[PDB]
């Protein structure tokens, strides 16, 4: 469960992400594809080369969804409903992969938010991404 | 994968000799598709997978199960060289089929449940332990050429 | 989320377990210790020899908790509140280990319930154990 | 276990030359205890672990952190024989300490986070990938003698 301090941490850190959210979403995917090559099996239709516009575009979508989640932190399941439907019924990404992206998002934030990426903030962000992951995988079976 | 003691090897070979490969193959693949429905993503060309009954009775599922467990079966003769034995298959699953190796682990656990259901009390804790090592071994061998 | 059909499946299978719950809980532990030796790291204070009173007693307590959960499948969080506190604050078992015991409980049920361990029941029990695991890990952070 | 392309190797080595083991070690262990609090079960004798500030400022956490990363640094020097290198410590962690090897994986991930935090833009996607391989290697080496 996200405590009030968790919610404050998340909104503050994401606040600072601001306009770079899209750039960071792409970087996180890039990190994921290089570090955990099995994740590439879900994007056989993409050009996964460094700088790919497909990765950049997808990065923006992932980022926008996370912004939406931050904005609706008290009402995540409803806000992410269509996305939970999509992952469960069409994309069908193994639940294990969510932990890999989550880690990569964390690494990306750490690399860009020296000041804000405190141990307390790190913990809150990890809890937040696990909550998002839980919701997205909620309707798998 | 870990250490198969000649005893642990023998316990594997002995039970396997009693397996109806085609039957267990169909059952394990069908149960994978029912228990972890996301795995159905590769099989939309197999037709009707709407219910447990439809899955378990689907001839394409049964036929794919037979193919998969037949290769597994052949691997049991090469416990000493799984990586070599599964290299080309590893490559194919990565490069052409795009199958997340996590599916091999899921199948391995479903297979263990199937054997347990099939063998009852003969599937003892030590026998399970040996098969756990084999299923993890096979999964590792199939994921080895991923890049 | 457990569907109403899931709930029916679980109550049916558990009903059949009946009075053997405790012997089954012990066998599941022995299966876990043998197949996943890393789980022994949480029991250095136990005599883990086959049929030890410690394992049999522990297997009984595990089975009782499961029975409690089946009885209160609509309100698991509340029913297991005390156990979730114990696991989060005292035992502190890494969450990965819940998946290993759940797998061994599944194998145990499969080996003892030939007639009842149908694909649909298997799926329902898998989800049920995942839900129990989630509730027990709920208060970790 | 670690398969490193020459480039990934020199990448690893170059970054490690700039790490203050003392400082990064204390950071990595403290963050582990904060982010995954259940890991505190091995350090009951370390003092106050009650809040992030208590954890991060604990001298025993700082001391232990240094010890662990120093042993970790030695592995960097024997990337080709991680198992031989860590055998003794593997046994110690199993037999005397009773540490679930899953903890090695959590620490490896926290370490990556710490390096990214410390080095910023220099910790590029390819560099991270090389470190992920190393960390997995190390954790595997440490879990090797478990029984
Ligand atoms: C924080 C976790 C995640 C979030 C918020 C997220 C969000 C999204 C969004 C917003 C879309 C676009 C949907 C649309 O086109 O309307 C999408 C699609 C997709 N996602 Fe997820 N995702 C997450 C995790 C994952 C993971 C871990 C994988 C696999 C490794 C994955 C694989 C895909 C794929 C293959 C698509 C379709 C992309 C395309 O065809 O362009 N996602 N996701
Ligand atoms: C023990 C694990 C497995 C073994 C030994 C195995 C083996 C095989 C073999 C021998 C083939 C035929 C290759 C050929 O065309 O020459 C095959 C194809 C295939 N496998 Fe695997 N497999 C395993 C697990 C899986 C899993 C878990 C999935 C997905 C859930 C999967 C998905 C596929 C698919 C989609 C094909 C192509 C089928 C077709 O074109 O008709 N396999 N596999
Ligand atoms: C289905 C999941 C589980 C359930 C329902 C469960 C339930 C219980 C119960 C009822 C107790 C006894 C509480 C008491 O004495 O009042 C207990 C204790 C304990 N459990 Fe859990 N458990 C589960 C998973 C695990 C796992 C996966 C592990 C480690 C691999 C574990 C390790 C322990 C330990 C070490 C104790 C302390 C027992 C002693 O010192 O006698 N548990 N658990
Ligand atoms: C990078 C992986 C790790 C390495 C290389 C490592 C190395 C070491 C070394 C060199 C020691 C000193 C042994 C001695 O007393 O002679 C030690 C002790 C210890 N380690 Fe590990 N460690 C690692 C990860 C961990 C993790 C993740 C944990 C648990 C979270 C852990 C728990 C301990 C404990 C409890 C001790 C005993 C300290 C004491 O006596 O108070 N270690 N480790």
């Amino acid at each position: 469960v996200l405590s009030p301090a968790d919610k404050t941490n998340v909104k503050a850190a994401w606040g600072k992400v601001g306009a770079h959210a899209g750039e960071y979403g792409a970087e996180a995917l890039e990190r994921m594809f290089l570090s955990f090559p099995t994740t590439k099996t879900y994007f056989p239709h993409f050009d996964l080369s460094h700088g790919s516009a497909q990765v950049k575009g997808h990065g923006k979508k992932v980022a926008d969804a996370l912004t939406n989640a931050v904005a609706h932190v008290d009402d995540m399941p409803n806000a992410l409903s269509a996305l939970s439907d999509l992952h469960a019924h069409k994309l069908r990404v193994d639940p294990v992969n969510f932990k890999l992206l989550s880690h990569c998002l964390l690494v990306t934030l750490a690399a860009h938010l020296p000041a804000e990426f405190t141990p307390a903030v790190h913990a809150s962000l990890d809890k937040f991404l696990a909550s998002v992951s839980t919701v997205l995988t909620s309707k798998y079976r | 994968m870990v250490h198969l003691t000649p005893e642990e090897k023998s316990a594997v070979t002995a039970l396997w000799g009693k397996v109806n490969v085609d039957e267990v193959g169909g059952e394990a693949l069908g149960r994978l598709l029912v228990v972890y429905p996301w795995t159905q993503r590769f099989f939309e060309s197999f037709g009707d997978l709407s219910t447990p009954d439809a899955v378990m009775g689907n001839p394409k599922v049964k036929a794919h199960g037979k193919k998969v467990l037949g290769a597994f079966s052949d691997g049991l003769a090469h416990l000493d060289n799984l990586k070599g034995t599964f290299a080309t298959l590893s490559e194919l699953h990565c490069d052409k089929l795009h199958v997340d190796p996590e599916n091999f682990r899921l199948l391995g656990n479903v297979l263990v449940c199937v054997l347990a259901h099939h063998f009852g009390k003969e599937f003892t804790p030590p026998v399970q332990a040996a098969y756990q090592k084999v299923v993890a071994g096979v999964a590792n061998a199939l994921a080895h050429k991923y890049h």
